[PDB]
């Protein structure tokens, strides 16, 4: 049925820039797979009951798997060609067959993508317990329930560098192996029900970034012990219920991505804004009200998000940081636009989309790095602009 | 056929003939077939009907034993200009392709090294007098005399041994006609002098050849018209100085090497345009690239190179910055300057956001523009629209 000349033309590329094969709603392999050497990997979706074949060794530049509803077997010869090849795997199980034990008989793995329909038997999978045998695995993102936190994380404590979790729905527990994460950066917890931070992430001692997006933290309160996260510099917290910001954040003087937005917060703190280090600021969709005066602290801040909130007044402290590039307060309350707007020198992003405005100044022409398709501004109000003014953004 | 038929790299009407048990009259019948390629087909003969096939002009032999028809012999001795004969046993060669005389490119791929058939069996092509590309991936122990004779008109000589190191023994000297010579895995460890005593080279590919020191380069000052050093997927660890003194380089395919740091002695080289050096262990970029304006593909394709210098941007020619898979932490709005970029690649970096300024080049396309599709959200939804509709329109 398939001929070489069909793969060649099947061939494309995939989301992490491989050349990937997406075999989909087929009986088995073709064997006229194995003529294309030059393949980095294969996409096998709902493909049952196949058996790869030794041929697999002329797949020289194969370093990438992704299983997609596949209950597939190896042969032994392979199986060692794919263990002293394969970097990357991304195996999706609806069905628990759907998912190989012979995957984890390799050890050069680097990156899984373990997404599927784990039952809440998790412990007893001695399947995950296996890699430990993985030695070079960094990767790790787990798309299913994953209610208590598998030993298997326990033996992958030190060589791991990525964490993801999508919980969907389920409390994270068992925290003590969150506890045992010794050289792990980035910590993904997506959806892992937590109702306020685990106290397993805060016994990380060497993360880099940490993701609690949709889950329901309650507060930021333990973080006289995040100064031990000297390494961090990445907070991801938007999409939570989170209402207000402590001063506790001055702890770690390393952070450089904060995410706070679509949270429960109604009125900014001026101590957030106490820090100065903090150079992305992700505030969009809050219920802010106000933004205190002492946000002039934050000069290094180059990305303050603070649109569709509901901020009435701006202060004039914003805007003498010059640092800030990527601005966005579109559909906000505002009502006048600040006349001092010329010093910020590095302004490539301006949106007020949807905001109520009386009258565009001139002075949004003082602006020097402002474009107009990065000035997002609707066609009415692009008629009342001079036609100099016009120019000054709309010739490049 | 007519819906069979498919073209080439070069551009010809193709038709692959793949496990028959003959060969058709109706593809016999054809006219605009350009090249027919004849692979695993067992014991068939050419019959005269090729004189139908008037625009025929590559006969490929892929471990076809075929017996021939003599007015379709003539008529293949008087039209027929490229054969590609692939062979498992040095019996399968066919032994009327030395009767042909309008045959220039030949491709004999497969073990011509056998005992009492070493080079005895191709023997016979000096009855052949045009032949200009002779590709031998062959598994050649030593290179052939009968290519010692031929090489007079020879013109390119590509030799894959697959792992067989070639004592060239300066034999090349005879061989003075060559534009093209394309070692490619012969294992050599070194450079040979074959190459150093050669003149007309414009274009010399070392593939594969276990290089861990090239250099002898200085020497190829000598070689005044050499314009593509394809020194790839070698063991080059460093690039010696007097690259410098070779001003005539116009690709330098360093690419798949052990290199960790540019000299700026290669940077002085104002006619390279290919300055490919991806999969290799660079961890930062001279600004004298920027001196580089005739540069056009610069791909550092999976590199450490953390920042890339605004003089990096200077030059204006920067066509496909092949930039994926590298530590790139961002990339300067400088590229809004560039003009001719019509395909960046993006993806697998470290890049926090896209800047708006990459909008600015004309020509750039989401074919062009490969990129993280969250990446591409960065940029703004006017100037998203922008390079979707670049995509549209």
């Amino acid at each position: 049925e398939w001929t070489p000349d069909k793969l060649r033309q099947k061939l494309q590329t995939n989301a992490h820039n491989r050349l990937e094969l997406p075999l989909i709603m087929l009986s088995g392999l073709p064997d006229t797979v194995f003529e294309i050497t030059e393949l980095q990997s294969l996409k096998l979706e709902i493909i049952k009951n196949v058996m790869i074949p030794a041929t697999i060794a002329q797949l020289d530049n194969l370093q990438e798997l992704c299983l997609h509803q596949c209950s597939v077997k190896i042969h032994s010869a392979a199986l060692s060609f794919l263990k002293e090849n394969l970097k990357v795997l991304s195996v999706k199980f609806d069905d628990m067959r759907e998912l190989p034990p012979w995957m984890y008989g390799l050890r050069n793995l680097e990156e899984l993508y373990l997404v599927g329909s784990l039952s809440h038997d998790i412990s007893k999978n001695v399947t995950l317990e296996s890699l430990r045998d993985l030695k070079s695995l960094k990767i790790l993102s787990i798309k299913s329930n994953v209610s208590k936190i598998p030993q298997a994380v326990v033996d992958v404590s030190s060589h791991l560098q990525k964490m993801c979790v999508h919980n969907d729905g389920t409390k994270l527990v068992m925290l003590n192996n969150l506890k045992k994460m010794t050289n792990l950066t980035e910590l993904e917890l997506v959806h892992c029900d937590l109702e306020r931070i685990p106290h397993a992430v805060f016994s990380l001692l060497s993360l880099q970034e940490l993701d609690l997006k949709e889950n329901n933290l309650k507060s930021i309160e333990e973080i006289v012990s995040f100064q031990h996260l000297r390494k961090l510099t990445v907070l991801k917290l938007w999409y939570n219920s989170i209402a207000y910001i402590p001063e506790h954040i001055k702890k770690l003087t390393s952070l450089e991505r904060l995410f706070f937005s679509h949270n429960k917060v109604e009125v900014l703190p001026s101590h957030l804004f106490l820090c100065n280090k903090i150079r992305y600021l992700d505030l969009s969709y809050n219920d802010i009200r106000f933004i205190p005066p002492e946000i002039g602290v934050l000069q290094s801040l180059q990305y303050f998000s603070i649109t569709c909130n509901k901020v009435e007044s701006l202060p004039d402290e914003l805007y003498f940081c010059k640092k800030l590039k990527t601005l966005k307060i579109g559909k906000n309350s505002l009502s006048v636009l600040s006349p001092k707007i010329g010093n910020l020198l590095f302004l490539s992003y301006l949106d007020i989309k949807g905001n109520h405005f009386e009258v565009l100044p001139p002075e949004l022409g003082d602006c020097r790095a402002l474009k107009r398709a990065g000035l997002v501004v609707e066609d009415a109000l692009f008629e009342t602009l001079p036609s100099d003014v016009r120019e000054q953004m709309k010739a490049d | 056929l007519r819906q069979r038929l498919t073209k080439n790299a070069q551009d010809k009407l193709e038709l692959h003939l793949f496990m028959l048990s003959g060969i058709p009259d109706t593809v016999f019948d054809l006219v605009e077939l350009e090249v027919l390629k004849l692979e695993l087909i067992p014991d068939v003969t050419i019959p005269p009907s090729i004189a139908q096939l008037t625009g025929l002009k590559e006969l490929w032999l892929y471990h076809t034993a075929a017996k021939i028809e003599a007015p379709a012999l003539a008529f293949l001795r008087e039209n027929l200009r490229a054969l590609h004969i692939k062979f498992t046993d040095i019996k399968e060669i066919p032994l009327w392709i030395y009767s042909l005389k309008t045959l220039e490119e030949l491709h004999l791929t497969g073990n011509l090294s056998a005992e009492n058939n070493r080079y005895i069996v191709i023997d016979g092509l000096r009855e052949l007098k045009r032949l200009k590309v002779l590709r031998l991936k062959s598994n050649l122990s030593k290179l052939p005399q009968v290519v010692t004779d031929v090489g007079v008109h020879l013109q390119k000589l590509s030799i894959n041994n697959e792992g067989t190191k070639l004592i060239v023994l300066n034999s090349l000297k005879k061989m003075v006609n060559l534009t093209e010579l394309e070692l490619i895995r012969c294992d050599l460890e070194r450079i040979p002098h074959s190459i150093f005593s050669l003149h007309n080279l414009q274009e010399i590919d070392l593939k594969d050849n276990n290089l861990k020191t090239i250099e002898e380069i200085i020497s190829f000052q000598h070689l005044h018209r050499l314009t593509c050093l394809k020194l790839w997927y070698n063991h080059i660890a460093y690039i010696p100085i007097q690259i410098g003194n070779l001003t005539n380089l116009e690709r330098l395919y360093l690419n798949r090497n052990k290199i960790e740091k540019i000299p700026t002695q290669l940077f002085y080289c104002r006619k390279l345009r290919y300055l490919d050096l991806s999969h290799n262990n660079l961890t930062f970029l001279p600004a004298d690239i920027g001196l580089l304006q005739n540069l056009q593909n610069l791909a550092v394709t999976a590199n450490r190179i953390e920042a890339l210098p605004p003089e990096l941007f200077q030059c204006r020619k920067l066509r496909a910055l092949h930039l994926g898979n590298n530590v790139l932490q961002s990339l300067p709005s400088r590229v809004g300057e560039l003009t001719n970029l019509t395909q960046i690649e993006l993806r697998g970096n470290r890049l926090e956001c896209l800047p708006v300024e990459l909008g600015e080049c004309p020509l750039l396309k989401r074919s062009g523009l490969v990129v993280e599709e969250d990446l591409f959200s960065t940029l703004p939804p006017e100037v998203k629209e922008r390079l979707w509709r670049a995509d549209k329109e």
